[PDB]
């Protein structure tokens, strides 16, 4: 059915790299967007990548020029290559997905899962 | 483990219901009969609470690592702009009706038009107070524009800083003791709004050389909007639409009074040992979750959700069903508030049970507070 498994957790040295990645599957749909939302300690989930069928970035601009989020791979394949690691950005990360219909209709199906503390 | 929407298409019906009393004239003026002007005021007494029973509960509760996400479709918020301007229209327009037909009206469709616009200006309020709590410009300024057509400019400065700092507290003149007619806090409400701003934009300015009558004050910057509408209205349409734009005004202003009362009627915060008072907490606000009221007045029926996190737009806000409930949505709730003793027989009970039975959570009324603890058995 459908839901989000994903791979890429542990512990590295600040000032190196890690990668995240996570494979949906089940998809009847063709039209959508697959982003990463981290949760900073006593912080509100905010948004740190998630790119549209088209290809075009949205971070937040405080991770800007570190983290790449790409495809090219079986379909529901995400990936995220991180790099320059700091103790100030230390979270845990949520993969999700999200959906599209005809612009008239534009029912968007959400979908959520966690994993990966980071360090 | 998914949020899919339920009301989604239906967020448009929100451009609709500002245009009631326009249609409502076009539908008597063609098919000849009178009552049809009252027909926002039926609309929201009675077939709205029907519908609201024949529907049911909400289904729809989002969860908590989406709120990044919902807070990123436009949609929900372009349905706001829009509805700024609609405002402007139904007001001139109504009033080009009354003098330019002065001579066919009778005085009840007066009174009725009248009326009618006031609860549109209701949603003129819940427009402006959705874009005020924004962190962007184009929302705070729009929120001033939409609040000049009802001349409650001011709300800015007075709900931000004040209410949101001190609700549920002796010393807040919007929440309402506990024993206490909605007439008399009418009387101690209105002029509170007014004093209080003018002295606070009046000491943060002071600060400074720039003298209290400055340009950059947000107390006098849409009485640039709301001196002109009126004057050219008037003047041009001539001096007779004066008895129908008082009446508008007035019922704009019983509607947000209203509100504020059965928000946090009764509710008080606990105080901290020889200290100050305790931050808000989520068991001071009453909310409710029927549908279709929740869909016209955007979801406001959730108030303390929206007190836990002001920043958060209405469609993030949560709903809970352990915190207090209100007995049915807000327009029951509206028909019973003006009727004193009968909203005694039923929301009294409920507070005593609600808050805990004991005078030191309770708030009550400060004009007769033996009679109030003495009898309803309490302890001091
Ligand atoms: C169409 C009905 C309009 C009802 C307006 C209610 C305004 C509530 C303001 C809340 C401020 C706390
Ligand atoms: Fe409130
Ligand atoms: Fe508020």
């Amino acid at each position: 059915q459908v839901q989000l498994q994903e791979s890429g957790g542990g512990l590295v040295q600040a000032g190196g790299s890690l990668r995240l990645s996570c494979a949906a599957s089940g998809t009847i749909s063709r039209y959508w967007t697959m982003g990463w939302y981290r949760q900073a300690p006593g912080k509100e989930r905010e948004l740190v990548a998630g790119i549209s069928e088209g290809g075009s970035t949205n971070y937040a601009d405080s991770v800007k020029g570190r983290f790449t989020i790409s495809r090219d791979n079986a379909k529901n394949t995400v990936y995220l290559q991180m790099n320059s690691l700091k103790p100030e950005d230390t979270a845990v990360y949520y993969c999700a997905v999200t959906y599209r219909g005809p612009w008239f209709n534009r029912d968007p199906h959400y979908y959520w899962g966690q994993g990966t503390q980071v360090t | 483990i998914a949020y899919r929407d339920r009301k989604r298409p239906f967020w448009t019906l929100s451009v609709l219901w500002p245009v009631s009393p326009l249609i409502g004239i076009y539908l008597a003026h063609t098919t000849g009969v009178g009552a049809f002007f009252w027909l926002t005021l039926a609309v929201w007494y009675l077939i709205i609470p029907l519908l609201d029973w024949v529907l049911g509960d909400d289904q729809s509760n989002p969860p908590e690592a989406v709120v990044p996400a919902l807070e990123s479709d436009r949609y929900y918020r372009i349905l706001t702009y829009l509805t700024v301007p609609i405002h402007y229209v139904v007001l001139i327009g109504s009033a080009w009706y009354v003098s330019t037909h002065y001579g066919s009206m009778t005085w009840y469709d007066i009174l009725g038009l009248a009326l009618s616009v006031g609860i549109v200006n209701g949603l003129a309020i819940n427009t402006g107070h959705e874009l005020g709590h924004k962190k962007t410009e184009l929302e705070r300024w729009l929120a001033k524009i939409v609040l000049a057509v009802v001349g409650y400019g001011h709300f800015f400065i007075e709900h931000n800083k004040g209410h949101h700092k001190d609700v549920a507290t002796p010393e807040d003149p919007a929440s309402a003791p506990f024993g206490q007619s909605i007439y008399r806090f009418a009387l101690r409400e209105i002029p509170g709004a007014i004093i209080r701003a003018w002295n606070s934009e009046k000491e943060r300015l002071g600060r400074l050389g720039h003298s209290p009558w400055s340009l950059q004050n947000e107390v006098l910057q849409p009485l640039l909007i709301t001196i002109p509408l009126y004057v050219g209205l008037i003047a041009v349409l001539g001096v007779k639409i004066i008895p129908f734009l008082l009446i508008q005004i007035v019922f704009g202003w019983w509607q947000l009074t209203s509100a504020n009362y059965i928000e946090h009627y009764g509710l008080l915060r606990q105080k901290l040992p020889d200290g100050r008072y305790e931050r808000c907490q989520p068991y001071h606000s009453w909310n409710s979750n029927h549908v279709m009221s929740n869909l016209i007045l955007f979801h406001l029926q959730r108030h303390s959700d929206h007190h836990a996190h002001p920043t958060r737009r209405y469609q993030s806000l949560r709903d809970f069903p352990d915190l207090p409930t209100l007995p049915s949505g807000y327009p029951l709730m509206f028909a019973l508030s003006y009727f004193p003793p009968l909203w005694r027989a039923v929301m009294d009970r409920r507070v005593l049970d609600v808050c805990g039975r004991d005078a030191r959570k309770i708030n009550i009324d400060p004009n007769q507070r033996e009679k109030i603890i003495h009898k309803f058995n309490l302890l001091t």
